[PDB]
């Protein structure tokens, strides 16, 4: 894996903690370009607790790496993401995944 | 990218999105929430409400995107909830209690002329709550495998804002309507109107609605009939025949509601008079214990009351609706005045009891229709026969109750639970009838119906089970499977083992369930045809189980479903397997196995509670000899070797490999034809014992006992019987190094062929001369005695062998002796 | 969607961002086309990419 | 060429339709009378009902079909009554013979045998074989006399008319079969004349035979059109003209394209092979449209249709009929596979945005109220995720 | 079981709200009697603010009556393997048919007022095609007894009651339009599926009512079902009647149409098959005769099984009667050709024979009336 882009900056002193709920925006693209999903679409951010494997390795490593009130760009390759067997009818076989990540806070 | 407003414009192109979005549809119907979470990807939540909102969106897209909506987020739950609102499952709580008929007024608390506003209040009818997943794409992909993890939910949207939503769209349609502007939204006021209806209509299905937002729907169906203490309404709005549609679905939740509004009620009335009715003679009987009583007769005719049964005690307590002395009915006048006031109460709310405005939904409903129907000639066949059955309904509303009572229940409060998961797995059930069965969908309907059958409420209520209806959902699901490619091999054998091993258990658990499906008894044995495929129960054994020692049922037994099953055993006897015959099996010409099965069935038939019942064995022996392949080829007049010749030469095809088998298994090397001949034949034999005349008809010198015992005498020699009975029996031996060498019960001689046997020769040919009974102990009987005697080591012991044996001698061979 | 925001110079014919949709996915400003290089903090933008 | 006594449903099939024809050409139609000779055609083969010296009792060719082999006659009695003799009069004559009431014996003029069943063969019971072989016996069986039922006019004219059009489509396959092998390159064509004009017009006349009722009709007439079009469907299939159909199909589309089938049949053929294959699948559609029982026939041979979409000659006809076949049959729905979806995804994919081909999708999604969850989980994953 | 006692008051509460609800239903629910098919019919007659609509046209718009019936015969034409069950039709046509009531000396004017007013009833209803739904539905019956059927008999009776001229002639003119064979082969099928006394099914039964229960009747199903003997005498009786009354008032018409059906391809001797029917019953009855002649007095079973045979006999005779009467020569040349004769010799012996049997015996004087 996972690349990790600083879109803007964060406090730069929290970060994640296994087994510390992280809430998260996140608008999801194909490396394409094509979006295939977002929380702010939903309008509710999306919260998963680290070390409990509840999202993808990319996500895992990715997130965990970003401080609080930070906003990044995370390139996920196919091993660390859904990978050859994809998710049928959203993801592609071996696709690689570009998220637009902002992480709001940590509870 | 252009907007897609260009699509009123270009055409070509709304046709194609318009197709794409009934394409979503499609690929999502019918409970596929696995694809609809993977269109929640292509179509999100946000688009689509902008899509409800949008007011300058094309007429088709408007109805697509619409129907879009209800089919990824809703379709699922409504079609659960609409399955389940049929019956009334009501609990017995403090708010069942609570309920009523008519709500407590100034004017009047009970019958006033005003009823409660419809879907208004409170309803304790167990419905299953509404399942769903959030729409999440980044979540991991389950480690599990295929038919592994549970089955997906419904994608969830925000179910308080889709309904304020949906309401103000409502609103603002009823009120643009009203204004009469010359651009409807959508092009039309059909497109304007028959999208946010449908989506109210499955909300309110559904049932997220709350009383406040059922209260803003009634108002603008009529600001005037349903008020609390503008001018047009939707139900009198010059509407196209798609919108009175709709508002014929909605008046048709409505009086729904009404109707439930009614059982509940009628439930917890049920519950306080029956109460007081048990107090009432609980008194009765301690005032009767305390008086001396010295009248015998008097006293014997005031315990019969108590010595009836429940039911009885309840009709007989209840018979006073035209009067009734006390000696009749022993009720007080005030507990007899109570149901009184209740029966004008549940009139007066029926609508029994008899101006231009209706004052009332019924009134409204009639007036509506009946003004629809005389002022256009209605042209939708569909429209015509909803506003027609509402017509129905209202004018028998009385009616509509007395067919609704059948499916209302009442379980006390410890149930609630058990019957929310028992509900759950029969809502799964019924849902999985509505798609073509494959992997998944059979490992879904195997656990629930094991799930089912685990539920404690299956056994202490057979008759919520009964009114559910859930044994015909599930021979449905069997009968569906079965018939999908009849002719070949069907599909899927172990859901249709569970299928009939679940009707089995059912008739198992009660008289009733065995009553109901022997109702269905014919069509089992129409599909009964292929079976032994799934090597566990089948359709002939569910059709079995359902008369089973049941006496009343079997003589209901009717003729052509013994000539039915007389037909499957003459062409068992005919032909060969072909299942065997493609797996290898040598060709024998017959197919003892379904012969066997098909005999067992028979036996059930003729044989109840240990006596023989005479029409069902005279039917059948007359059938088997109309029809002499039955008997096999060794019974065959004209070629056969005998029932003994016969059995000797399975004893030698048992020996010899090659023969009985393939010699090229998941269970004894699948089936030895060796054992299958001598089983067959057992089975013949045991069938005709049973249809064996009693005693007691031939004492009395019946002509008809006395013709069938003669026709089985000429059927089966004596010598054969005392013959087969005298055939040696493979013994475990002890060998080489104390190694165990036992005979392979599965593929042998065993001492059931030999039980049925003695059944024959007891039931029709009796031993009565001394001489015949020294001879048939010293040549059959006293050896096999000896050899289980024999047997009675501490090695030998426990063998197959020696407790076969046990059982044979016990069953067969000692009671004969002790008769004897 | 997140906030738009560009600087930089247009040619005088040829950039005539019309309001809506547009090349690729709509949203059209500087650098979405070959007559026009922005600036938005992280990326040059120019023809689209 | 033999023929049987049966009774499934051969009783409404064609098959089992025959038409009497007098020895008399003039006043052929008079009344017919005890005793009259005449001779029993098969409407559908038209082949005559005759005696042959080899093998007893069968259906003879219009050529063979002289007037020894072929006359026959209907008899009240088997008593000889024979000996008294009758003259031929002219005009319709005394009314003698009549449906369903009247019971009368055929009898064959010449040899005088009697038409009856033979002696049921052995193991045909456990065959289940229900047809009876029929032959003529000197003596024959007491339950001999044969009723007579009028057939209606649609059903006569439907005979009739896959008579004729077997009879053309089965000289057009024999054409095609002529130079099917043998490659013309400069001179004549090499083979038999096809019947183009002929082929061309029977197909036409067929199409608009079973052209649909049209929808602005009342309930009942439209009621009573859909009857009738079920039951020449029926009647067509019975007989075997689909299965013609396909044959020709074949044939026509063993070339790729009309420069492809002129090189083997000539220009002046060639310049009628789109016309014809697209007539061709127009027939195909109006055939198996709304018939459930024609289009389970697809359900053996789906490939043959799939394979064939994306030919460019008939693409449209083609299409119509895959939707006719998978809107009317569940159980092509039940045997589609990945390939299928993939084809038709492809014909989205190489013939533009054409919302039948959606049509298509939904109709293979779900079917009578039943959806196919394999059906819908391939369309999604295999034209959704690429976007 | 004195000692166990099977008192109610210790029974679970909610078992006894089920018990309670299931008795409340049978005895107070179920026996309430409330009359509104005349109402309802009378409502859905009315038109109104006819003259609002201002129609000129000559056809004027269907009230919502004749809206209903027309939907139904709709129902019934549209073309399918079988006819589906359907509560509405079912409900409706009940209502229909309880509309016509069909309701101390009556005089001669009070007689024909009622006339009058049973005529006025049936026009309400024929008016709107009612006759033609009827000939509709049993048409797309083809042939398979049950409730459709029945409520479509039951309520062509209703309409034809007392010998309807104006319904007769309905009915003739639009099957004579139509030219279709399934009415026809409908009312054949349903002659031959009709039942007789059967011997085997009457002893099964008695064995069922002479096998007990010894548990709780809320337990036991008690034994209680549809008498196996004779079971459709109400659906027998309700098909004879609508073809008697289809002939009543010697309807000449109809008594050569039933014998043979000019204009269709195929014809149904209904006079045939009716004497079919009356000797398969006369044929049970010498067979139940015969089981019953040794026995000195017929028990309370027997005597039921014998009213409802001869019940339909009787039914069976009055159909016959209309046929032929008028007279109608081709019925009675079918009638003497046909095996009525061995009908009428059987029945001759059992009735002399029954006379004899039950005037030894006074228990038996009704049977020996009805007989």
């Amino acid at each position: 894996g996972v690349q990790v882009e600083t879109i803007s900056p964060g406090d730069g002193r929290t970060f994640p903690k296994r087994g510390q709920t992280c809430v998260v925006h996140y608008t999801g693209m194909l490396e394409d370009g094509k979006k295939f999903d977002s929380s702010r679409d939903r309008n509710k951010p999306f919260k998963f607790t680290l070390g409990k494997q509840e999202v993808i390795r990319g996500w895992e490593e990715g997130v965990a790496q970003m401080s609080v009130g930070q906003r990044a760009k995370l390139i996920i390759s196919s091993d660390y993401a859904y990978g050859a067997t994809g998710h049928p009818g959203i993801i592609p076989p071996h696709a690689t995944l570009v998220f637009d990540v902002e992480l709001l806070k940590l509870e | 990218c252009m907007d897609i407003l260009e699509l009123s414009e270009r055409l070509d192109l709304q046709r194609f999105h318009s197709h794409t979005l009934s394409l979503y549809r499609s690929v999502c119907a019918l409970g596929n929430n696995r694809v609809a979470h993977a269109l929640c990807s292509h179509v999100d939540q946000a688009q689509l409400l902008h899509a409800l909102e949008d007011a300058r969106l094309p007429g088709p897209l408007r109805a697509g995107y619409y129907d879009l909506l209800i089919s990824i987020h809703l379709e699922s739950a409504c079609r659960s909830r609409r399955s389940m609102l049929s019956e009334y499952i009501v609990p017995l709580t403090p708010e069942t209690r609570a309920i009523t008929l008519f709500p407590p007024g100034r004017s009047a608390e009970d019958g006033p002329r005003r009823h409660g506003l419809p879907g208004v209040g409170v309803t304790t009818s167990l419905r299953p709550p509404h399942h769903f997943s959030p729409p999440c794409f980044v979540v991991a992909l389950p480690a599990a495998g295929a038919t592994e993890a549970p089955a997906r939910l419904s994608p969830a949207i925000p179910l308080e804002a889709l309904r304020d939503k949906a309401l103000r769209m409502l609103g603002e349609a009823v009120r643009d309507g009203g204004q009469h502007a010359r651009d409807p939204v959508g092009g039309s006021v059909e497109f304007q109107f028959v999208p946010v209806l449908k989506l109210v209509s499955t909300l309110l299905v559904m049932g997220v609605f709350s009383d406040e937002d059922v209260k803003q729907i009634l108002k603008m169906i009529e600001p005037e009939v349903f008020r609390e203490e503008l001018e047009e309404g939707l139900l009198q709005m010059k509407l196209p025949e798609s919108v009175k549609l709709q508002m014929c679905h909605l008046l048709e939740y409505f009086c729904d509601q009404e109707l439930q509004h009614r059982v509940e009620s009628l439930a917890a009335f049920a519950e306080c008079y029956v109460d007081k009715m048990q107090g009432n003679q609980r008194g009765r009987y301690g005032l009767l214990m305390k008086a001396f009583t010295m009248s015998a007769a008097e006293t014997a005719r005031r315990t019969r009351e108590f010595r009836s049964p429940p039911q009885e005690q309840i009709n007989m307590l209840l018979h006073f609706k035209n009067g009734a002395d006390e000696e009749e009915c022993p009720l007080p006048e005030e507990i007899r005045q109570e149901l009184v006031n209740f029966h004008q109460d549940l009139l007066a709310h029926c609508g029994i009891q008899l101006e231009h405005k209706p004052q009332s939904l019924q009134e409204l409903v009639s007036h509506t229709v009946v003004r629809w129907a005389q002022e256009d000639f209605v042209q939708s066949p569909e429209l015509v026969r909803a506003m027609f059955s509402l017509l129905h309904r209202q004018y028998d509303g009385l009616g509509e109750l007395l067919r609704a009572l059948p499916r209302a229940y009442t379980i006390s409060v410890s149930s609630v639970e058990d019957t929310m998961s028992l509900l759950e797995c029969l809502g799964q059930i019924r849902s999985l009838l509505i798609v073509q069965m494959g992997p998944q969908e059979e490992n879904l309907m195997i656990q629930s119906i094991g799930n089912i059958m685990n539920n404690k409420v299956f056994y202490q209520h057979p008759n919520l089970m009964r009114a559910l209806g859930m044994h015909e959902t599930v021979m449905e699901v069997m009968v569906n499977v079965l018939g999908g490619g009849e002719s070949k091999e069907i599909r899927f054998p172990k859901m249709v083992t569970s299928c009939c091993r679940f009707l089995c258990y059912f008739c198992r658990i009660s008289r009733q369930n065995q009553r109901s499906m022997f109702d269905h008894l014919s069509y089992l044995l129409e599909n009964s045809g292929i079976g032994l495929g799934m090597q566990g129960s089948t359709p002939l054994d569910v059709a079995a189980a359902s008369v089973i020692d049941n006496n009343e049922l079997a003589l209901a037994l009717q003729e052509q479903d013994l000539e039915k099953v007389v037909s499957y055993l003459a062409g068992c006897g005919l032909q060969s397997c072909p299942m065997l015959l493609a797996k290898g099996y040598p060709d024998i010409g017959w197919n003892p196995c379904g012969g066997e099965r098909y005999l067992d069935f028979l036996r059930f038939a003729v044989f109840v509670n240990g006596e023989s019942v005479e029409e069902n064995a005279n039917v059948v022996v007359r059938l088997l000899i109309r029809k002499p392949e039955c008997f096999g080829p060794a019974l065959r007049g004209e070629g056969g070797s005998g029932l003994l010749a016969a059995i000797e030469e399975a004893i030698r095809i048992s020996e010899d490999p090659a023969r009985d088998g393939p010699g090229v298994p998941p269970e004894e090397n699948r089936v030895h034809l060796g054992h299958a001949i001598m089983s067959f034949y057992a089975a013949l034999i045991d069938l005709l014992g049973r249809c064996a005349p009693e005693t007691h008809l031939i004492q009395a010198g019946k002509g008809e006992a006395l013709r069938i015992r003669a026709i089985l005498r000429s059927l089966v020699p004596l010598d054969d019987l005392v013959g087969i009975i005298s055939l040696p029996l493979q013994i475990p031996t002890l060998g080489k190094d104390g190694a165990l060498v036992q005979p392979k019960m599965s593929a042998s001689f065993v001492p059931d062929h030999k039980a049925s046997m003695v059944l024959f020769l007891d039931r029709v040919y009796g031993i009565e001369n001394q001489d015949f009974l020294l001879h048939v102990l010293d040549v059959g009987f006293l050896p096999d005695m000896r050899a289980a005697a024999s047997l009675d080591t501490a090695t030998f012991s426990t063998t197959e062998m020696a407790l076969a044996l046990n059982r044979y001698l016990c069953l067969a061979v000692l009671p004969l002796i002790t008769k004897c | 969607q997140a906030t738009h925001l560009r600087v930089g110079w247009a040619l005088s014919e040829g950039y005539s961002p019309y309001p809506g949709g547009g090349e690729g996915w709509g949203g059209n400003g500087v650098g979405d086309d070959l007559y026009s290089y922005g600036f938005d903090g992280l990326h040059l933008w120019t023809g689209h990419v | 060429r033999l023929v049987y006594y049966e009774g499934g449903p051969v009783c409404t099939h064609a098959r089992s339709l025959w038409r009497l024809e007098p020895l008399r050409i003039s006043w052929s139609g008079s009344h017919l009378r005890w005793g009259q000779p005449l001779r029993i055609r098969h409407v559908t083969t038209g082949r005559y009902l005759g005696l042959t010296e080899d093998q007893g009792l069968v259906v003879v060719d219009a050529s063979k079909a002289h007037t020894k082999a072929t006359s026959f006659c209907f008899r009240i009695s088997k008593e000889k009554l024979d000996v008294a003799p009758k003259r031929d009069v002219e005009g319709m004559g005394p009314p003698e013979i009549k449906y369903g009431e009247s019971l009368c014996f055929v009898q064959h003029v010449a040899s005088g045998l009697w038409l009856t069943y033979a002696a049921p063969d052995p193991k045909a019971l456990r065959l289940g074989v229900l047809k009876k072989k029929a032959m003529l016996h000197q003596e024959g069986h007491m339950d001999d006399a044969l009723s007579l039922t009028r057939c209606q006019q649609e059903e006569s004219q439907a005979a009739r008319m896959i008579y004729s059009t077997a009879g053309l489509y089965n000289q057009f396959i024999k054409g095609l079969d002529s130079f099917s092998g043998k490659p013309r390159g400069s001179g004549p064509p090499a083979g038999s004349a096809l019947p183009i004009e002929g082929v061309i017009l029977s197909l036409q006349d067929l199409i608009g035979y079973f052209e649909p009722p049209s929808e602005e009709l009342q309930h009942e007439e439209k009621q009573t059109k859909l009857r009738s079009l079920r039951n020449r469907q029926s009647l067509f299939q019975e007989e075997g003209m689909l299965s013609l159909v396909l044959n020709c199909i074949d044939r026509l589309n063993v070339y790729t394209t009309a420069a492809h089938f002129a090189e083997f049949a000539g220009e002046e053929a060639a310049e009628s092979w789109k016309e014809i294959v697209n007539l061709l699948y127009e027939l195909l559609a109006s055939l198996i449209r709304g018939n459930r029982t024609n289009c389970a026939l697809f359900s053996t041979n789906l490939d043959w249709l799939v394979s064939k979409l994306d030919r460019l000659e008939a693409s449209s006809g083609i299409l119509e009929v895959l939707y006719c076949v998978l809107i009317e049959s569940p159980e092509v729905l039940n045997i589609i596979q990945e390939n299928h979806i993939k084809s038709i995804i492809s014909l989205l994919d190489k013939h533009g945005r054409n919302h039948k081909v959606l049509d298509v999708l939904c109709s293979l999604c779900v079917c009578n109220g039943v959806a196919v969850r394999s059906n819908q989980d391939l369309i999604t994953e295999n034209l959704l995720p690429g976007r | 079981a004195c000692f166990r006692m099977t008192p109610l008051y210790n029974l679970p509460t909610h078992r006894a709200c089920n018990m309670f609800l299931e008795s409340y239903k049978a005895s107070w629910i179920l026996t309430e009697d409330h009359s509104f098919e005349d109402r309802m019919i009378d409502d859905l007659s009315k038109a109104g603010e006819q003259e609002e609509e201002e129609e000129e046209v000559e056809e004027k718009k269907p009230d919502p009556l004749h809206q209903l019936v027309l939907h139904f015969s709709r129902t019934a034409l549209t073309e399918k393997s079988k006819l589906d069950e359907d509560y509405l039709y079912m409900a409706y046509a009940d209502i229909m048919a309880k509309s016509c009531h069909l309701e101390v000396e009556v005089s001669f004017e009070e007689k024909e007022m009622e006339k009058q007013r049973l005529l006025y009833q049936q026009s309400r209803l024929h008016n709107r095609g009612a006759a033609e739904m009827v000939l509709q539905m049993i048409s797309a019956c083809k042939g398979e007894t049950g409730a459709m059927v029945s409520s479509t008999l039951k309520l062509g009776i209703s309409i034809l009651n007392g010998g309807n001229a104006e319904v007769q002639q309905k009915m003739l003119d639009y099957l004579k339009d139509k030219k279709e064979v399934g009415f026809f082969q409908s009312i054949q099928a349903l002659m031959q599926t009709c039942s007789v006394l059967d011997l085997n099914a009457f002893e099964r039964q008695n064995k069922a009512e002479g096998l007990g229960m010894v548990n709780e009747d809320g337990t036991v199903i008690n034994r209680q079902n549809g008498e196996k003997v004779m079971a459709d005498d109400e659906f027998t009786q309700d098909l004879f009647r609508f073809l008697q009354l289809l002939c009543e008032g010697h309807n000449n018409d109809f008594q050569n149409y039933l014998r043979t059906q000019t204009g269709n391809t195929t014809t149904i001797n209904i006079i045939i098959c009716t004497v079919d029917y009356l000797l398969r019953l006369q044929e049970s009855i010498s067979d139940f005769y015969w089981y019953y002649s040794g026995k000195d007095v017929i028990e309370e079973q027997g005597k039921r099984n014998f009213s409802k045979a001869m019940s339909v006999a009787k039914q069976v005779f009055n159909s016959l009667t209309e046929y032929i009467q008028g007279p109608c020569t081709g019925n009675q040349q079918s009638l003497a050709h046909s095996r009525l004769w061995d009908a009428v010799v059987g029945f001759l012996h059992v009735f002399a024979h029954m006379m004899m049997k039950l005037a030894q015996d006074s228990s038996q004087i009704e049977l020996l009336k009805e007989l």
